[PDB]
């Protein structure tokens, strides 16, 4: 076999962060299981997470991975024999621009949710006698755009802590940033501390390669004699669904046709609309793969 | 390495490679720094002298063992497993092999729970199922033991001689254990091999006692080790009683051997005689003494 | 190691819960024809149960009532051996068989 | 180091079995059938203890062995039976770690063979006889005492409390010593209900 | 994990899972680093032997467990509230229960405090409102117990006769309590098991001891725990007086079991025996041996 | 772990509340037939009570009323299991459960 | 792709079912695992089209540490391992170098 | 391991007793009559062997026990015994420690 | 060490197991004609068991 069939390197799969944004939560907040909306598989931000805004370009975002090891020795052999990680801590640090209420709370360990303003919109925040030790559930997504068809690569960590605040110096040419260091600990209620994820019409179209599941190698359809009614009414339209043999969702993928438009209109989202009596084909096509149904239409 | 192995034989019988080849397939590895293993403690007496102290022998102490094992395995209930099996490998009252294999040999040491087990990291143990648990295990008898050599000489005539070869490999003396049969009156060798202990070196160069005459069914077993009565019978007899106050005396010092007599006597049907020469070590591997 | 031996494991068994070993704990390679039975064992060699897996192209499954696994006490040793065609059986895993449940 | 390596010499042994509990237990090792092969009848109907048999929900003939061997070729079988119905009740002496080559005792009950038979294992399950047969009619609690011999390399069965040799047999070709000191039972029934089936075993080393 | 659950109940009944699953839901969680918690402190003893020194047998000591706790919350009056309550959990007079379940079940250890708890930092506890409690407890009986095994044989008849089932499937040996009725003579097993302690291992194999004949109302609670008086008649007689220098001297060994026969005889009205077998453990956790 | 196990688990109990499992944490695939069964008993084996779950396609859901969930004292014992269609029940989650209110 | 992930993660994702759209999440384990792999490091040098393969043998890595992965609107992400080699008992060597 | 060794409970016994050496041995403790109860007596003047019995030097009756006990229930004796003049010999099986309750 | 010598190696059995030695593990140029043997010995040197 040559090198570069052994090495079967794919440049699909390098994924660019080229937006990115964090979202914090209050700890009471629901903790996000997924971004994948159960719907259509769009983004789906639960509710509670409210975004902190801008951030700087040149210092991005930092995720520090720290390892604790300890090398177990063998008393008949010279090289450790094995090694234990006892721990893995997960940190990430940005340094944000805006001024809001989440982002100074965040810098300030207090809850300013009571803070009113003067007369003429003044606030003062002091900060609290004794730092308070707050948890809040994180949400950094990135997104790669892609020939229209966007990546969506995030990071769930359910409970994060404030653990370090750069210093921060003004300068009459430069905004005021905050750069905070966030630790996060693993949540009990879901059995985790950072989670990593994947979601989007790309990733859609790049699972298969990255190797999770299977190959998509059969289109299957939705039961492929659908009854509609020309006349308005319930049955006067009849959504079909797309899936593959991995149990993934290629409506959105594939092309909706129709060989006979005049008993079965249909749409680009997989809407076959009843026009005139009689039987239809309505065809399904990604790349080679296909898929075709017979549709019966009552006047 | 592949030049050493190290063994355990528990209290159960159960088998367990700490070292060597094929370590660690029952879960426990051998952990360095292991103490009071290699050389059999001995402390050395002096008493005042006109130039400062003058010897006055010398005496081998137990062993306390200190060393430390690892028990692992990949999930958590395996590791609770391995653990408790390698607890119950192991007690006070009774006594577990400790087997090291080299090109000298397997020689063996009894070793026994001298206190409580230290098992186990700060935090619990399931959360890496990989945990140290350091032994403090202690050897009564301190030399390390081969198995003995054993010879048997059977007779049918009512008095006979013979004669068996001995030698002492080993670096420490070793005490005969003989296994006599009755009826029959027995003369035994206990030869000084030139050791002066009793200032009679060469006076019992070529000493021979008499056992008392043997009763009918009473088969005697003549242990010349002090840990043990020299003469017990097999039917319960007090022959050590009948025997006048006499002992065996001499162990068969190091690089000594010779063919020692053994005289029967009084004997009508005939009777059979062994000798068991155990093998001590002070070291685990050693080469043959000369 | 001159031999390849098995894999200490441990199963776990539960009052009146289904016993299931699934197949991608088992995952192989089997061609049509290979057999596996599972045997528990007490401390002196007699047997406690004697099941057979359902060996699928690339998985074998185990899958018993309650009341079969109801009589394995906790501490039991247990084997698995896989039979591939027109050779002799192998084992793949023996241990010990823990009864993970609400103790009385 | 050893200059020779000799089998420990092991002791008389005796075991014992009756049969109270629910199920069978390890102690015996189902043979012929399988495993499973075995079960407890309750013979409530006739007010005696419970008895081991085949589990005649699935099976007709079943074999068991000892889970242990014996440590000596001579060997004494003490089994208290009942009759509840016909059948064959094999008490087997000197099997190997299968059950192939054994001899054994056989109590027929039946219309017209109440006997008694001597009898040769080819396999668990199938047998050979050998010499004649003697009438014998079987009793609930009747207790039957097969003992081994092996100076005079005799098979005999003593009934109830006399010592005269109810059935005797010498000089049969079954292999003895190591791997051949092995007891069990087994038991033959037409029907899918319980015959002549042991109520209580004990086994014992030497005669 | 969720393979340990470490939970303690205190004195007063407060319920607090220090580890394992729902640990820290009462405030108060385990710092790791926890000493002489799994195995059972045991000495053994020597004397001058002819090799250095010879075992002697073993005492088991008391345990010292000295652990930490972390009593947390967000407000200092929660906190305080929670701190006191642990402090309430405990005392010196009187114990409490400390419980640790896993895959062998839930094995308890009745610990109490032997001095007194060294909470908090060095600053007022109220600014962090998480502070550490330092407790050095100590186990009396240091043998992780079971609930124990009771039996009941009741009977009308004037003479009858039992077989009870007992096996000590625990590491250590146990002591057997029995409950009789009143009145009526008792005949209670005391077999040694092949215990030598009274060089008799194997003559009271099959030993049995007949209890005094009891008047009516002379309830006895017949004890073999060393710590308490064998006989205790329930209205105060001495029943011992009358029993002429006989006692149960036996423990359950481990490892050992079958049905001991009880036997009751000249008892009008019947008779009940109420036997309780304790399940004694040197480890929090341990799979069966046998 | 070759077998499926139960895991180890605490359950709250509050006096005057009403009992409830939300269904968002025991989520997995249930196809329709599914039940789900959860079993209090106490140290000898007594059934303090028994509760069956409103299954979906995708969680299990408890909710009982303070009355069904009186007479469970601390310490009692639990058991969950799921019962797939023409399947043994399974048992997901044993353990014990915990009274977390003011005590008397 | 998954094998990177799963070196990273120190998770095996093989039972990972991706949702009905593709999208996947990969948790992180609530105890890293200790997991070992085998290694093949070959280069090729392509001279005069006659081909020199040099490779390293390493059949047993583990993930020995994970540097910081700083994100950058210009950048892909991109993780760096560190893989530590442990002597294999049924090879006998850690590491080996050849020529082909 | 419970296999290969055969616990002491587990064994048969055999057990012998002479007289020939005209002492009562360590393996006979009277019953009834207390220590020093037994003797042995020689019957020389008819050529028979020593033969055990009561100590008729200070009591009538007598009875010993041997000093351990079978290992099964069925049970083997075998006395070989002289008719010197009138009394009353009882062999003792299936008796309790004590010697109160036993067939014979 | 001018003299070729054994490995000192271990082998594992298991009970209702087939003893296998895979080929990888014995490896080595081997000529037509060369037989291997592989001889079990007890404690006291009796042969217990020999395989080709």
């Amino acid at each position: 076999t040559d090198f570069y069939t052994i090495k079967d390197a794919q440049a699909d799969l390098a994924i660019a962060p080229l937006n990115l944004t964090v979202l914090l939560a209050p700890y009471s907040t629901t903790p996000a299981t997924t971004l994948e909306s159960p719907t259509d598989g769009s983004l789906a931000i639960p509710p509670g997470y409210k975004s902190v805004g801008h951030f700087e370009k040149q210092a991005g975002l930092t995720l520090g991975n720290e390892f604790d090891s300890k090398d177990i020795e063998a008393y008949g052999e010279p090289e450790p024999i094995r090694t234990i990680i006892n721990k893995r801590t997960t940190t990430f640090d940005f340094a944000m621009y805006q001024n809001q209420r989440n982002v100074l709370e965040l810098i300030w360990t207090q809850d300013f949710s009571n803070i009113q303003p003067s007369e003429f919109g003044g606030i003062v925040l002091e900060a609290p006698k004794v730092p308070k030790n707050i948890y809040y559930r994180a949400i950094l997504v990135g997104m790669d755009d892609r020939n229209d068809r966007p990546i969506w690569l995030y990071w769930l960590m359910p409970k994060v802590k404030l653990d370090k605040l750069d210093n921060q110096t003004l300068n009459d040419d430069n905004v005021i940033e905050y750069k905070p260091t966030l630790k996060a600990f693993r949540d009990d209620v879901v059995g985790y501390s950072v989670a990593q994820g994947f979601a989007g019409p790309g990733w859609r179209d790049l699972v298969a390669t990255a190797g999770f599941g299977e190959a998509l190698t059969a289109l299957t359809i939705t039961p492929g004699s659908p009854t509609v009614t020309v006349a308005t009414g319930a049955s006067h339209t009849a959504q079909l669904l797309v899936e593959g043999d991995n149990g993934i969702n290629y409506t959105p993928d594939v092309v909706f046709t129709s060989s006979a438009p005049d008993k079965a209109s249909v749409s680009a989202a997989g809407l076959v609309t009843g026009v005139a009596a009689g039987s239809a084909t309505i065809t399904a096509t990604k790349g080679a793969l296909t898929a075709t149904a017979t549709v019966t239409v009552t006047a | 390495t592949d030049f050493l192995k190290i063994e355990l034989i528990g209290r159960d019988g159960s088998h367990w490679v700490l070292s060597g080849p094929g370590m660690g397939q029952q879960g426990v590895t051998l952990n360095p720094n292991l103490q009071q293993f290699y050389d059999a403690p001995v402390k050395t007496l002096y008493v005042p002298g006109p130039f400062g102290e003058e010897y006055a022998g010398k005496r081998v102490q137990r062993r306390e063992i200190v060393f430390s094992v690892q028990a692992y395995d990949e999930d958590p209930d395996t590791w609770s497993t391995v653990d408790s099996l390698w607890r119950w490998a192991w007690d006070y009252d009774e006594e577990s092999e400790l087997r090291v294999s080299t090109s000298d040999g397997t020689r063996f040491l009894k070793v026994r729970l001298m206190e409580e087990p230290k098992p186990y990291y700060e935090k619990d143990p399931h959360i890496t199922a990989d945990n140290p648990i350091v032994m403090t295990v202690t050897a009564t008898f301190p030399y390390w033991q081969d198995e003995p050599e054993e010879l048997i000489w059977t007779t049918l005539s009512t008095e006979d001689m013979t004669r068996f070869p001995v030698r002492n490999d080993g670096d420490v003396p070793v005490w005969l254990k003989w296994t006599l049969t009755a009826p029959g009156l027995w003369i035994l060798p206990d030869f000084s091999w030139g050791n002066d202990m009793y200032s009679r070196g060469r006076e019992d160069l070529g000493r021979t006692v008499a056992m008392p005459e043997l009763v009918a069914g009473e088969h005697v077993s003549v242990d010349s080790d002090p840990r043990v009565q020299t003469l017990i019978a097999v039917n319960g007899m007090p022959t050590q009683n009948r025997w006048k106050g006499n002992d065996l005396l001499y162990p068969l010092m190091p690089g000594k051997g010779a063919e020692i007599p053994v005289q029967l006597k009084n004997a009508p049907e005939g009777g059979a005689c062994k000798l068991t020469r155990p093998r001590w070590y002070s070291r685990p591997w050693s080469r043959p003494g000369v | 190691m001159l031999s390849t031996g098995p894999i200490m494991e441990t199963l776990t068994l539960t009052v009146g819960s289904a016993f299931e070993i699934p197949g991608w704990k088992l995952r192989g390679e089997y061609p049509a024809g290979t057999t596996s039975h599972l045997v528990f064992t007490d401390a002196a060699g007699g047997t406690l149960g004697e099941f057979e897996g359902t060996v699928s192209a690339k998985e074998i499954h185990y899958l018993q009532a309650p009341d079969d696994v109801k009589n394995i006490p906790h501490g039991a040793n247990f084997q698995l051996f896989v039979t591939y065609p027109s050779m002799q059986p192998q084992c793949l895993y023996f241990g010990t068989a823990i009864r993970k449940e609400p103790r009385y | 180091p050893l200059s020779t390596v000799v089998s420990p010499e092991d002791s008389a042994v005796q075991y014992k079995a009756n049969f109270v509990g629910q199920y069978i237990g390890p102690m015996w090792k189902p043979m012929g059938n399988g495993w499973g092969s075995l079960g407890i009848h309750t013979h409530a109907l006739i007010s005696e203890a419970p008895s081991m048999g085949p589990n005649y929900s699935l099976f007709s003939s079943a074999a068991a062995r000892w889970l242990w061997s014996m440590n000596m070729d001579s060997v004494t079988i003490v089994v208290r039976v009942l009759n509840v119905g016909a059948g064959k009740f094999n008490v087997i002496v000197c099997a190997d770690y299968q059950m192939q080559t054994y001899l054994g005792i056989q109590f027929e009950t039946g219309i017209s063979n109440n006997k008694v038979h001597v009898i040769t294992g080819d396999g668990p399950l199938n047998w050979g006889y050998q010499g004649d047969a003697v009438n014998n009619t079987t009793a609930n609690g009747d207790v039957y005492t097969i003992k081994y011999n092996d100076l005079l390399d005799t098979i005999s069965c003593y009934k109830g409390t006399s010592l005269t040799p109810l059935i005797e047999a010498s000089g049969l070709d079954v292999p003895h010593g190591e791997g051949f000191r092995y007891t069990g039972l087994a038991w033959n029934t037409a029907l899918l209900s319980p015959g002549v089936e042991p109520t209580a075993w004990e086994a014992k080393d030497g005669v």
